[PDB]
RNA sequence: UUAAUAGGGACGGUCGGGGGCAUCAGUAUUCAAUUGUCAGAGGUGAAAUUCUUGGAUUUAUUGAAGACUAACUACUGCGAAAGCAUUUGCCAAGGACGUUUUCAUUAAUCAAGAACGAAAGUUAGGGGAUCGAAGAUGAUCAGAUACCGUCGUAGUCUUAACCAUAAACUAUGCCGACUAGGGAUCGGGUGGUGUUUUUUUAA
């Protein structure tokens, strides 16, 4: 409310005068994604110019759809963290951070008149970075089924969750980050979840439903460099 | 760390100098 | 030649807030508030606020060079209502209107799994 | 660790001897601490006074950040402030008992405690031998990554230019020539190089210090009487990290010439420079140029030293040349510009294999593909030349890939019918990749290396950036089948079929493993890729390559790396290399085992349990094969713990001939330095031990065609 | 090499299909002996070896 | 003498949001650090106390504290009742089913007495995020929005004892027999059957 009538605060009595466009001293950066993504093109970014500028893009971290990066619709219900790592002439080359589906669809998956089953594993990568993995999977009616419900006993809850908890745990020791992303994108893990917990019990929409990054080794820009796939200076003449 | 130290007591011995020649001296 | 934003929205049962900010978050770009485009405080809710306090942002906007946006509605959430108001619904509108381009549009609505305990109590609130 | 109580400030490494060892020793007994507190008490033990010491010269410094004083004749307490220079004052007598250490050693010694503390507090392995019972000042290459050798001019008195730069303000502060000149060549050396080396020794070669009664002062035979030395040579321990920069930045431009800037400028002359780069930052900077035949290190010191010492110096180092020259010069342009220490063949050939890795996915298949995992020696930057397109001539050129897909029940149940199901994926993949992407070729090809197993068949995959890729199926019933065929085998046979899963687990299974985490250790470890094709190339000349796996050969090679104690890392050609002879001639294969830990500098690093578990393994393997015919050599890690998945089937023979090689080697090093006529005698085979010899010669030169 | 993997399979297939029917075809002993045989179970050769396995 | 469509005990595989002790996760709330920006933020029908140019609100990277297990959630489950919804492990208990295993009347009802007994409350420690009787304070204009707003004590959590009351409901003593049909669901067991499954690891 600008309004006459509302009352005087009592803030409104010092007021800092605005002698600066803040975005004169700003300065475009543009961002760039792993190889392991197909557009590796993913925007920019603006911070103030270096009086230094390398600071606060260190630790800063960019979410995004699947979709933009790999080009399908197949991935528009997909979102993934990256956090930025390296900076070089107005590049910056990020790594993979985290993982996380939309809410529209967790509502739109969870239904009535079935069991939701979770499950949670906390594991380390060969590279030594240790990461959070949820999984998330529904009962399903068989073609000729009767029941109204597809309601799973809790042996079978259990017995599906050590499934799911013994496999997420394999292929995380057995591979790398980088690795590790490179079998999100062709959502692998689940299909395995499906045939694996099949004999158990039929499923439906089985998904990796969330990855968080709980510890980082020491930063390497050798092997980053690699991830992404040095440059002299033009001469005042 | 006994392994350790019994480890130090044999290399102290073989560098041990001889006591004959520091009489000789 | 495409620089893309995101536009977060946030729109209370009294005020609607219209923010766009770079692709990471960090920098703020422009923020503005039903408040500040109205007069009386009983139409900070107003859809009416919400347009101005949009088109504003997007004026502003245009001038940055950032020429697209991707919108996160969400509402107060937590134990109170999680579906965004008529305002954050407008002030979406406003910003098709202005011209920008909209990237994606999602709900970040904080849902909690487990609740505190409700302001209004048993027999209720907002009578 | 070749440290002596003599005088450094000469060029001997030294300084600190037992007395200054005893002194620091006796003044932590009575304080040290910044609250004045005893760090060692009168009832420690050896091992606990020894530890207190070598912990208190790691992490506290003495020369740049801080000080000790104690009384002699008072609680020693360190202060916070310092003098520049190594320094143990004693208040009671007035006397810095650090004089003779000089600044350069100073950070050795620290580095030396620094990386003894950490084998101190290992408790995995036992490091009784390394820490007390290993000389590593025999050889100064391999003590050193880097050594020049720069001879001064006029050397029966020094030029008259020279001379006269000594100066009268030298003479009072630097009492010999030669003290002043150590100090002119390392602050200028210093400054030069920079980030790019750690520590930096100066050694005066043939400096003597007893002279004949009827002498005033010892005699060089080039000195004259006048300098008492034959010839100067500078040592490095070079950051590999930092090494090969094409430019060496400095202080950014203002308005006003700074003082740091100023300098900068002076220091370099004509070769200083103001550039300008992508970020926008305007700063004087000098740019140099990479060569294929000797580093950066080279050109930066030679222009430094000749400018500021002496115009006539005569910097050389040929034996670190004849080392990069050995390693053969890939067929790419630029070839001899770029850098040892480059990547980009490599990377360039993973960036095809990124394209062809899409193609196959978007494939539609009866069963979804699992992954892909590409397993060549390639990959992990370890083929003994770079990857060259249309290089097909060259053995490597076909990089092995392991394709698996989607877990199925329908695979089936007798071997010879799997693989054949395997072949008619491969069939398929080849059909729709040859359709939808004519621009690929492809062939089919008979692998035999798995024994008995004689229809595994593998896809050729001829990429059109010009590499070639290899490609076979893994099935998970395929692991199993191997274990029925071991169980249902006659008693007499098991042995044999178990050698033949040996070898399959090799391939499909240890190989994935293997290379993810050489891969990944690889950037750490910048020599790796370079040392170990050297170490093929040299089992190559004496055709040992043959019976030994080039898994094996870099296990060897990385040894040097996991475990370089007593050792440092080594950050030079040269440096690895010999490391790795050295390790090979000592080896005992017989009575000691090799375990390596393949983790990043300071988990997954083996633990006690796990330690004592892969000692169990040695011991109960020798128990059957005591003198060692079986196996020769037992390498193992996490990914085998087993121990014997690498060094399987290989002849005694070639084994006592690897280690004689190696023994020989050594020994000629000692007997003759290290030399061009030395390094071509190490890299050319003798050929006459052999009882024949036969002769062949190709019809085509194949050097063209192998990218070389 | 096609033809060499049509022929093969095509053959296994029919050797994989009479295992299957033979093991699963209510086996009964000269004095009346009804072996069991589990679901899923191909082979009689199998069903021995498992026998000498345990 | 039976082994009662009396009862007890046993054993086999199951079954449970039954209980306790640890253990794991989960957003959310509040608070704190850093981070970019700038005039309001909050609240109600209309307002004012209140916070805020030492940067509020909002943005984003984290951390800390105490509660609590959404959606899935059902005329579905367990427990005598009161009540009981994250994972994993330990601890003992148990209904039903199966049984060609065992006791041989050991049973029904019922005084005093005893165990527990929703929420609230009392005594003495700990904790105290949220909500919040009481108390203080802003506004006291307008009847569908007419009692709201801010601070908030005891309490809400837990440890060791007291208090023993609920629309603690089938508004409805107990034990036993008999007196209609129908298909839905839960647990167990029996037979058949062809789909999903699957192959000498086992299961």
């Amino acid at each position: 409310a600008v309004g006459k009538n509302k009352r005087l605060s009592k803030g409104k009595k010092g007021q800092k005068k605005r002698v600066v466009d803040p975005f004169t001293r700003k300065e475009w950066f543009d961002i760039k994604a792993p190889s392991t993504f197909e557009n590796r093109n993913v925007g920019k970014t603006l911070v103030n110019k270096s009086t230094s500028a390398s600071d606060a893009l260190k630790g800063r971290v960019v979410e995004v759809c699947l979709a933009d990066l790999q080009g399908s619709e197949d991935h528009s219900f997909r979102k993934i963290k990256l956090r930025v790592d390296e900076v070089q002439g107005k590049n910056l080359l990020t790594n993979f951070h985290g993982m996380d589906f939309t809410t529209d669809k967790l509502r739109s998956m969870v239904r009535k008149w079935q069991t939701l089953i979770e499950a949670n594993v906390t594991v380390k990568t060969s590279d030594d970075y240790v990461l959070r993995i949820f999984a998330i999977a529904f009962t399903r009616k068989q073609a000729n089924q009767v029941k109204r419900h597809s309601y799973a006993q809790s042996s079978h809850i259990r017995a599906i969750r050590k499934v799911i908890s013994e496999i997420l745990t394999k292929e995380v020791q057995g591979s790398t980050l980088a690795q590790l992303t490179s079998k999100l994108i062709p959502e692998v893990i689940n299909k395995e979840i499906e045939n694996a917990t099949k004999d158990i019990f039929p499923l439906q929409n089985i998904h990796v439903r969330k990855v968080k990054l709980l510890k980082q080794p020491k930063f390497d820009v050798g092997a980053l460099m690699a991830l992404h796939g040095e440059e002299k200076g033009k001469k005042v003449t | 760390s006994n392994i350790f130290k019994l480890q130090i007591d044999e290399l102290l011995e073989q560098v041990k100098l001889k006591q004959k020649h520091v009489l000789k001296v | 030649s495409q620089v893309f934003g995101v536009a977060r929205i946030y729109a209370s049962f009294n005020d609607t807030f219209v923010h766009v900010t770079d692709l990471s978050g960090k920098e703020t770009i422009a923020r503005v508030t039903g408040g500040m485009k109205v007069k009386a405080d009983r139409d900070e809710s107003s859809p009416y606020a919400a347009m101005l306090a949009a088109q504003d942002v997007a004026a502003k906007c245009k001038e940055v060079g950032i020429t697209a946006v991707h919108v996160k509605i969400r509402a107060t959430g937590g134990t109170r209502t999680k579906t965004p108001g008529p305002g954050g619904q407008a002030a979406l509108r406003a910003l098709a209107r202005s011209g920008l381009r909209i990237g994606r549009i999602e709900d970040v609505t904080p849902v909690p799994s487990d609740s505190t305990r409700k302001k209004g109590g048993r027999r209720g609130r907002r009578l | 660790r070749g440290f002596s109580s003599n005088m450094s400030h000469s060029g001997s490494l030294g300084g600190f001897g037992t007395f200054e060892f005893t002194i620091l020793m006796a003044a932590l007994l009575n304080g040290g601490g910044i609250n004045s507190n005893k760090i060692l008490l009168h009832g420690f033990s050896s091992y606990q006074l020894f530890k207190g010491v070598i912990k208190y010269l790691a992490t506290m410094d003495l020369c740049h950040d801080g000080h000790l004083q104690f009384h002699s004749n008072p609680a020693s307490k360190y202060i916070d402030e310092g003098f520049q220079t190594p320094t143990l004052f004693d208040k009671s007598t007035k006397v810095n008992i650090l004089t003779k250490m000089t600044v350069s050693s100073y950070q050795i010694l620290k580095e030396y405690a620094g990386e003894t503390l950490r084998m101190l507090n290992n408790v995995v392995q036992d490091q009784f031998s390394n820490i007390f019972l290993t000389n590593i000042s025999r050889f100064d290459n391999l003590k050193y990554d880097l050594c020049y050798d720069v001879q001064l001019p006029l050397g029966n008195n020094l030029e008259t230019s020279l001379a006269a730069t000594f100066g009268s303000m030298e003479r009072v502060k630097f009492i010999t020539l030669e003290n002043f000149l150590a100090h002119k060549i390392t602050n200028v050396a210093r400054y030069a190089l920079g980030d790019r080396i750690k520590y930096i020794q100066i050694e005066m070669v043939g400096q003597k210090s007893d002279f004949p009664i009827t002498k005033r002062k010892v005699y060089s035979n080039t000195g004259g009487n006048h300098f008492n030395f034959d010839f100067v040579r500078v040592k490095l321990i070079v950051n590999p990290s930092e090494c090969d920069k094409l430019v060496t930045k400095g202080p950014a431009h203002s308005e006003t010439m700074s003082t740091e800037a100023a300098v900068f400028k002076n220091f370099w002359g004509i070769k200083s420079s103001l550039r300008r780069f992508k970020d926008g930052s305007i700063t004087h900077c000098c740019v140099w140029s990479t060569s294929s035949s000797e580093p950066i290190i080279s050109s930066i010191v030679n222009f430094a030293l000749q400018k500021h010492v002496s115009k006539k110096a005569q910097i050389s180092n040929e034996t670190i040349k004849k080392f990069h020259n050995f390693l053969p010069l890939p067929n790419l342009p630029s070839s001899a510009k770029t850098s040892v220490l480059n990547l980009s063949s490599f990377f360039n050939l993973k960036k095809s294999f990124d394209d062809l890795y899409k193609i196959i996915f978007q494939m539609k298949l009866p069963l979804s593909v699992k992954s892909i995992l590409p397993v060549g020696s390639a990959f992990r930057y370890t083929s003994l030349c770079q990857p060259v397109p249309f290089a097909y001539s060259d053995p490597d050129f076909f990089q092995d890939v392991i394709l698996e897909f989607e877990t199925s029940p329908k695979w089936p149940d007798e071997i010879t019918s799997l693989e054949k199901a395997k072949t008619a994926f491969l069939l398929k993949i080849q059909e729709e990749l040859s359709a939808n992407s004519s621009t690929y070729r492809s062939f089919f090809s008979r692998d035999e290396s798995i024994p008995y197993n004689l229809e595994i068949v593998t896809l050729n995959i001829l990429t059109p950036e010009g590499y070639g890729f290899k490609f076979r199926v893994l099935t998970e019933r395929d692991e199993i089948l191997y274990l029925r065929a071991i169980a249902n085998a006659r008693n007499e046979l098991k042995p044999e079929l178990e050698a033949t899963f040996l070898k399959f687990t090799a391939k499909y299974l240890a190989s994935v493993r293997h290379t993810r985490t050489l891969e990944n250790i690889s950037h750490s470890y910048q020599f790796y890729s370079p040392v170990v094709r050297l170490f093929k190339r040299w089992l190559d000349t004496h055709l040992l390559l043959g019976h030994i796996t080039d898994e094996l050969a870099e296990l060897i090679a990385i040894k040097p790396f996991v475990d370089p104690a007593p050792y440092f890392i080594p950050g030079s050609l040269e440096n690895g290399f010999l490391k790795v002879l050295k390790f090979i001639s000592q080896w005992n294969w017989k009575d000691d085992p090799l375990i390596l830990d393949l983790v990043k500098p300071e988990s997954e690093r083996l633990t006690l349990a796990q330690y004592k578990g892969i000692q169990m393994n040695f011991t109960n393997l020798r128990n059957s094969d005591p003198n060692g015919t079986h196996l020769q050599f037992f390498v193992a890690s996490k990914n085998d713990p087993s121990g014997i998945l690498y060094s399987s089937g290989i002849p005694l023979p070639i084994a006592t001939r690897l280690t004689a090689l190696a023994k020989v080697a050594v020994n000629l090093l000692q007997t003759h330095g290290l030399n061009q006529q030395t390094i071509n005698l190490l890299f050319t085979p003798g050929l006459k031990d052999y009882d024949f010899v036969v002769d062949l010669r190709t019809p085509i030169g194949l050097k063209s065609s192998c990218g070389i | 090499l096609k033809e060499d993997i049509h022929t093969h399979m095509a053959i296994f297939e029919q050797r994989e299909a009479q295992a299957q029917e033979d093991v699963q075809s209510s086996i009964v002993d000269e004095d009346g002996f009804t072996l069991v045989v589990g679901k899923n179970t191909k082979s009689l050769n199998s069903i021995r070896k498992k026998i000498l396995n345990k």
